[PDB]
């Protein structure tokens, strides 16, 4: 978090509240017409109303397509999963890379459970049972409550419980002095050790003696937990915490991911209905961000069709630089972005543009504040007319070596010597490329 | 219901005069083995 | 239900990867997976450093008679041999050297991770 | 024999349901239900030498101590007491 | 609130839409045009729902956007749930932990399931009063006794040492409303009739009631239970078998297992112990498949397990994975020979114009008259599902300028903002020294 | 930075294995110890008697063997392959231990794949 | 690399090398197509081959207590120590065992009359038969008897073994012995060659040196001959660039 | 009774068919003709058994169906089964359980066999009494000569306990181990004769392959029935030579060098070809055999052309043996002999037309039409086979010509024609 990264100026979408793109805000310069479209889509997703839609982000590199996919991300929240992914990642030694696709569209799919936990902690300072002064049956005694008495920093409450607890209590272990807890929606007795004060100074106990509990004897709170579907397919793929031979097996094996079947994946669809229904959970519908689709080959783009056409589906977004290239895993076929005609039929494009010398110099001017560098006029213009040529990447890229630079010099300030030594210093892909072909019998291969 | 056709113990390897402390390693390992193991292959009874 | 197959063989093949302990060195002084899980950062780095015996602590121990008892609890030559009695504190001091020697060997390597590092890295 | 009854009852306030538990001897009800007294909080013990809350306890002397200075003290207090009274 | 299932491409199609004759109505339950394509996919459903033939292959082809999987989903939602439907994806039988045959083999046994039918007897009533007497030490007989209640009838029960050990596992109380199985003992709670007292504390807020059970304690229920013949195969192949049929990792099962599966579920068909319920495996994009599992595909479908098996290819003549052969279809020449090929035709203006009525209608989107010409104009021109999807884009931007009807504005606005595939290529031809590789 | 109970095992006495005590001493101290039904347990399982020098961590409870006492007739012949013998520990029982180590991010990954993780930090099989 | 036609002697010179070197340099032999493992990758067959080729050689006198059993009472505080009697052709000596021997000879089942070593720095015991002067105590047992050692009960060898720092790699890979469940349910798992950590091979370099400082090993540096070296992919040939600027290879 | 062994394709190949000279005969234990390849074989087969040279490579080349692998199982036959003859076609090396060096090493090592003699004690005779009290009991054996009483020691008895051991069972008994087996009960065996404690000697001859495999792990020799072997360390392969020279030395073992035949060698690649040019260097190779029909061909894995589609580097170690084609009279008697064979009788006419439909088309097709006509003969209740018998099986089973011209002439019909 402290540590600052590529995309580390981008607060979101510079967006009017009517949708218009304003020309520098948020950390975003220009792209109007994709942030316009980007809003429209966060729009979209905000809705949940909509699956499997899907967006692809074309234009040259450099030109905004992660950052405004991230811009996206940072619309939603923290609460809207976005789980982000290139394309070579579907190549795994384990599972197959339609698995690897569908787990990741599973893991854009959130869930938000809510749920209220209701205990009564204490030290129990009263054990007694309840007698009737009518025994059932005529002999012996008969009880009809439990009276538990539970002390806490700010008070002291007695519960009468069923007398069923008797055997918890007894099982437990518990007597007076102890801590313990009970929980209302189970109404089952947990005893959590024994109070400190009754500890001395020559006790060897380590998770015997707990402090008093502090607060009220009655805590009840709201809990919210965030799960994916992913989580709960895994979970119970792979169950851990069982004392049966198959965990045991499963600890000691090396953990290997698997093919889950539609039978789970349709049981943890049964089990999300349920608890939605029931007023427990809220479906968070996501995004799934694929950056670099163009490394994905025939068959995961084949299955892309069956898995956004699919009504429980994420809205994914895909992003490529690429021009009229081979499709991977096909002899000689091309198409627009890498990407075959089919799953064009399925997206939106939003197409990046190129970014003027004005707009350069605002997101090198950016990076700068970013950075925590700060960079004299000239200075600027200097960079923004080595970012004219060369590239935008690179412009931003000699920012910190420049500041690093004019400290060693003693100044405080990047000037307009610091950059054309750092940029006499590094060299771009062109220039590179311009030695290379001038040498070419000199170098490898 | 699917039962195997065949049902056959483990091949044993057989020497005529064996090290004399291999055969009551093995032994103890498998006794080990199963008095932790057994008692958790319960649930799987009726597979079987 | 079949028999199973006995698969019969020569005894000397089941000896092929025996060495007499007389033949092979002690492989455990370079036993650095073993310490994981049993030996502490504290035992090799702080105490072993200060703790170690040394020779002449060993023989001092080994030659004072017993320690006189502890105190309970208050609620407040004739067929004397020369050689043999050479051969025996012969034996002794090797005994005390091997002692030494074999204490010194068994605390000399330090683990790689230690228990402490690896119970702050592991998570629940 | 000595059997303990358990009993879930539907009785009128329309309905509602109560559980009973019934001991056959009163040796049974004092075995689950012992009925203790609350404990009591233990003196905590000071160190008679440097009178800071003891830390220690010399097993042959039962004096509690909180310094390697007070245990010496101790110790040479009681050898002193045995040279004295043997 | 919004369920696990949202509005996804055809989520508007509820059936085929044809009338008793199988034939097509113009636009019925969801399904606009494609007469031929949903008359022929009638038949074969008819043909499914009949259950007589084993491994009949139909192939649904066309261009893109012409409703095959549209035709496909179709019979899906006619068919039911009681009828397997395994829909996958030609891409998802290449697997590095089973063989391609595997794959498709147990691709085949999903879609086939297996029926028993057996009745049992059951009692269901309000629990009154239960007592149970143990020994207060040391191993004993536990003696216990229960009662149950229904509005024509009410029993007492003298209990078992097992029956005991259920009750106390299940936690039964009085006013509790439970079912046992007498031959298994399992006991399952429904509800409670009535509250509990309220002078006990920690017992949280009581949910609502269930009404008391009526008629005779001890009925005799029919219970159904059924299972598809690759969840047999992969529970007796082997131990850890059950555990498979979440985790995957099955394996290549043994085609012993297969075979001697085969043979019981005939002989329980034989003596009318299980029925047999045939289904359909529908193969979305076949042209993924390679020679191999083409080969395969030829001879599986010759057993009398196997299932209907349904095709969509939108190919011309192709080369086939894994050789250097064009064919039709992406197909070997032997498997087109052993299917029927059904059609589907490009759409009109006017079945264009109703798919999008019919989608704006699945979206909840209102949309203006001029907007549909509109909107109808652009996917003749550019494509379906370009239109579709602006469906959806020109809602959301009506309803930020808070409107109520999509107008030709808000379309012009999200076709200006959203590009298809050929104002991409074209603007992409523009700038094709920016773009990478060419 | 943890805190340690470092000494010398003297005596171990348990009742009956419900309650007993343990007996530590250094140089410069000795004291006595209530010990609980746990903290029997684990001295049990570690086989810990006379002689042994032992670290306890107060937090946890959990007991390692730092090494034994040397006395006359400890004079082994033979020695197992964990045995060595150390020297007594002097100052206090109470002691704070202070560890510092660097660790990458992908040991505490391998640490927490698994049961066991820490092993494939040298095998490799991650 | 001894590069010429096929026949010319290029392999005939490697093993003139290692004649002229000895056996107690590590001369390992490997042919280019060895590589190609379906267990770990190229690289690390290819550092595996390294390491195999770095040779050590450690100086260490041994002590094994042999004879037979003719006493073996553990004396109690638990157990103080174990007094054992073992018994050899030139006497009898009486030995005081640590113990933790004491679960070691339970184990192996030790009783009188047997014949057994007990290692002197590990406590190591292996019961190797019956005495047979017990081969008549009855007249059908399913025992193997053993002679009376020859020599002393205590034997003492100096002895120089070379390991090569793979041995050391391969030893720390995988943990041994070990009593819990997942240490004996490790011992089942079929052995697979695993890619070694750098971690394990930098840490077991710096026992190595340690050993050498202290003056009881000595290191071999030694050969590695590839053979039919054309038969390495681009992949090899590039992480032999690598592998070769390392100040730890071999020749 | 029909057993597993029935007849094969050389099951009347019984040697070489070589006098004391290794001249080869006409005819002789199923041999026919191939005087100069019959006579190559013998020699190596002298190479063989004298057990001297490690590593020699000899390869068998020659037109299909010329005897290639006829010679190779003649090979086999004329060595006993104490010597190793391992057979392995070219297609088996190539697995997912291990990499082809792993599976050539396991290949060789297979091939080299350790002949280890030992003596035992071995009790065998008919149980009489069996008592056993609360641990010591009394065992009584009979034979047909003598009985006796013993007294067992607690590891027998419990060994007799596992093994329900009951009065008139008849068994033997290893007395080192207590290996106690069941050979049936007596009142079903005949009780033994002789002696009842017997000392034997019994002689093993265990491959470097089951000695790595069994010294592998714990549990190892399982291994050597279920594949599993993995990928052996070299560590383990060098001990157990270190060993088996140890014990050559000793006088405690006997080295039995062997023979690896590898059968279409051409499917190797050019990796295992490298490889098998330097593993027989070894002093522990064996004798390597292979059968190669393949002209001037591609190398597997390779683009390069090669003589038998093996790499010339390989060739220059070999030693090529060169099978020539049948003529009639050999053709002929090969027929017959293979008509002894499947106990087939035949006219001096059938043998005429055979031997031109053999000549004409194909040995292999020939001695297959063997069978069919007998079957048609045995169909019309006759007793002979005629001409009229080797016609019809001639129409109703074609050959690959015959074959070949009728697909051409519906070629539009078939699949997939270049
Ligand atoms: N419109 C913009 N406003 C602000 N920063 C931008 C803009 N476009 C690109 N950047 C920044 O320039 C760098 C280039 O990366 P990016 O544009 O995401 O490349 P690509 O689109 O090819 O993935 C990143 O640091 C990105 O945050
Ligand atoms: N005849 C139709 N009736 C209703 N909706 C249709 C029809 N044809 C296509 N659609 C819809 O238009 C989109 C494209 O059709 P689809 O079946 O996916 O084409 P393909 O033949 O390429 O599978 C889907 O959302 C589908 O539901
Ligand atoms: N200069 C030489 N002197 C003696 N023997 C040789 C010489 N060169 C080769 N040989 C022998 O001839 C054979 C071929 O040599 P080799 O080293 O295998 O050639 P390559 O260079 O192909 O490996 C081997 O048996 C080798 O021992
Ligand atoms: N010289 C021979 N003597 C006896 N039988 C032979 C002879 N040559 C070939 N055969 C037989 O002819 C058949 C063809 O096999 P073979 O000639 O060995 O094939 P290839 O040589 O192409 O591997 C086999 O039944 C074989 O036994
Ligand atoms: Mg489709
Ligand atoms: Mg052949």
């Amino acid at each position: 978090t402290q540590r600052i990264a590529s995309h580390s100026h981008v607060k979101g979408l510079g967006l009017d509240e009517s949708g218009l793109a304003k020309q520098a805000a948020s950390g975003l310069v220009g792209q109007e017409n994709a942030r316009e479209a980007c809003g429209v889509i966060v729009e979209l997703i905000k809705s949940k109303k909509m699956a499997g839609r899907a967006v692809l982000l074309a234009g040259p590199p450099g030109t905004g397509k992660t950052a405004l996919a991230l811009a996206i991300a940072q619309e939603l929240g923290s609460k809207v999963p976005f789980c982000p992914m290139v394309g070579s990642e579907v190549y795994s030694t384990e599972i197959k890379k339609t698995e690897v696709l569908m787990e990741n569209f599973r893991r854009a799919i959130g869930l938000r459970i809510k749920e209220t936990k209701e205990v009564y902690e204490g030290e129990v300072t009263e054990l007694t049972p309840c007698e009737t002064e009518n025994p059932m049956g005529g002999y012996g005694k008969t009880i009809s409550h439990v009276i538990i008495g539970l002390k806490t920093a700010k008070g002291t409450k007695q519960l009468k419980l069923d007398p069923s607890i008797f055997e918890s209590l007894q099982k437990e272990r518990v007597e007076a002095g102890d801590v313990i807890y009970i929980e209302a929606n189970s109404g089952a007795v947990k005893r959590q050790g024994r109070c400190d004060t009754y500890a001395t100074e020559f006790d060897l106990e380590a998770e015997e003696y707990v402090p008093l509990p502090k607060g009220d004897v009655h805590k009840k709170k709201e809990i919210i937990q965030d799960v994916t579907l992913h989580d709960l397919d895994v979970a119970n793929a792979r169950p851990q915490g069982g004392q049966d031979i198959l965990s045991m097996m499963g600890q000691l094996m090396k953990p290997k991911k698997t093919e889950i079947t539609d039978k789970l994946r349709g049981e943890i669809n049964k089990v999300v209905n349920k608890y939605i229904d029931q007023g427990i959970a809220e479906l968070v519908p996501g995004v799934l961000f694929v950056d670099e689709v163009h490394m994905l080959d025939i068959e995961c783009f084949t299955y892309l069709h069956r898995a956004l056409e699919s009504s429980i589906a994420p809205i994914v977004i895909f992003a490529s630089n690429r021009g009229n290239c081979v499709i991977r895993g096909t002899e000689d076929i091309t198409s627009p972005h890498g990407i075959p005609l089919d799953l064009l039929d399925r997206v939106m494009i939003i197409r990046t543009m190129l970014y003027t010398p004005q707009e350069m110099k605002q997101i090198i001017k950016i990076r700068a504040q970013t950075e925590g560098i700060n960079i004299s006029e000239e200075a600027l213009n200097h960079l923004g007319e080595i970012g004219t040529k060369t590239t935008l990447r690179y412009s931003v890229q000699l920012l910190t070596p420049a500041n690093l630079l004019a400290k060693i010099n003693g100044k405080d300030s990047i000037e307009k010597e610091h950059v054309e030594e750092i940029s006499e210093l590094f060299y771009d892909a062109k220039s590179s490329a311009k030695i290379l072909a001038d040498q070419q019998d000199k170098y490898m291969k | 219901f699917v039962m195997p056709p065949v049902e056959a113990p483990p091949p044993s390897l057989h020497a005529c005069h064996p090290p004399p402390w291999l055969a009551p390693r093995q032994a103890a390992f498998q006794e080990q083995l199963a008095s932790e193991l057994w008692p958790r292959a319960r649930p799987l009874h009726r597979i079987v | 239900i079949t028999p199973g197959i006995c698969f019969s063989t020569a005894s000397l093949v089941l000896r092929a990867t025996d060495v007499h302990p007389l033949q092979r060195i002690d492989m455990g002084r370079f036993d650095l997976i073993g310490l994981e899980g049993r030996v502490s950062r504290y035992e090799a780095d702080t105490f072993l450093p200060r703790h170690r015996l040394s020779r002449r602590v060993l023989l001092e121990v080994a030659t004072a008679p017993d320690p006189p008892p502890r105190p309970k609890p208050v609620k407040m030559s004739p067929f004397y041999l020369d050689s043999l009695e050479e051969k025996r504190k012969r034996q002794r001091s090797e005994r005390l050297e091997r002692i030494f020697q074999l204490s010194e060997a068994h605390g000399a390597l330090a683990p790689v991770y230690g228990t402490e590092v690896l119970d702050f890295c592991t998570l629940p | 024999g000595p059997i303990i009854t358990y009993h879930s009852v539907t009785v009128p306030l329309a309905r509602c349901s109560r559980t009973f538990i019934t001991f056959s001897d009163d040796a049974t009800f004092e075995e689950w239900f012992p009925q203790g007294r609350p404990p009591k909080v233990p003196v905590r013990e000071v160190c008679p030498v440097t009178h800071r809350p003891a830390l220690y306890r010399d097993p042959v002397t039962d004096i509690p101590y909180a310094t390697a200075r007070a245990f010496k003290i101790i110790r040479e207090a009681y050898k002193k007491y045995i040279t004295a009274h043997g | 609130v919004t369920r696990i299932e949202r509005i996804g491409a055809h989520s508007h199609i509820r059936g085929l839409g044809l009338d008793d004759a199988l034939e097509p109505r113009q636009a019925s339950q969801g399904m606009v045009g494609q007469l031929a394509a949903r008359r022929a996919a009638g038949v074969v459903l008819e043909m499914i729902r009949e259950g007589k033939i084993a491994g009949r292959a139909v192939l649904i082809a066309g261009q893109p956007g012409t409703g095959k999987t549209a035709i496909a989903m179709g019979m899906a939602q006619a068919l039911g749930p009681d009828t397997p439907f395994t829909a996958i994806a030609g891409s998802e039988i290449f697997s590095l932990e089973m063989s391609k045959t595997e794959a498709l083999t147990q691709a085949f046994r999903r879609s086939i399931g297996v029926r028993i039918k057996e009745e049992t007897e059951i009692i269901e009533g309000e629990v009154v009063e239960i007592q149970i007497d143990r020994p207060a030490t040391g191993t004993g007989s536990k003696v216990g006794k229960l009662t149950l209640k229904t509005t024509e009838m009410e029993t007492i029960y003298d209990l078992g040492t097992k029956m005991i050990e259920s009750l106390t596992k299940d936690k039964v109380q009085a006013g509790d409303v439970i079912t046992i199985d007498k031959a298994t003992g399992k006991i399952s709670k429904l509800g409670r009739s009535f509250t509990r007292a309220r002078d006990y504390d920690a017992m949280g807020s009581q949910t609502k009631f269930v009404q008391c059970p009526d008629g005779e304690l001890q009925k005799r229920k029919e219970v159904v239970h059924t299972v598809s013949l690759h969840e047999i195969d992969v529970i007796n192949s082997r131990t850890q078998g059950f555990l498979a049929l979440f985790s995957g990792d099955t394996g290549e099962i043994k085609s012993e297992v297969r075979e001697q599966i085969n043979a019981k579920v005939a002989e329980w068909r034989e003596e009318g112990k299980a029925e047999i319920i045939p289904g359909v495996l529908f193969i979305d994009e076949v042209h993924m498949l390679d020679i191999e599992s083409f080969s395969f595909l030829n001879r599986a479908l010759e057993s009398d397990m196997a299932p209907v098996l349904i095709m969509a290819t939108n190919r011309g003549i192709t080369r086939i994975r894994g050789t250097s052969y064009q064919s039709p279809h992406g197909i070997p020449i032997d498997l087109l020979d052993r299917l029927l090929i059904v059609s589907t035709t490009p759409y009109s203006e006017k079945d264009t114009k109703q798919i999008l009525r019919i989608r704006c209608e699945e979206e909840d989107v209102e949309m203006s008259e001029d907007a549909y010409t509109v909107l109808t104009r652009i996917g003749l021109e550019t494509s379906l599902r370009y239109a579709i999807q602006l469906i959806t884009a020109a809602s959301l931007v009506c309803r930020k300028r808070k409107g109520t009807e999509v107008q030709v504005d808000d379309i012009k606005r999200v076709y200006s903002l959203f590009l298809d595939e050929s104002r991409s290529t074209q603007y992409m031809k523009e700038y094709q020294d920016a773009f990478l590789f060419n």
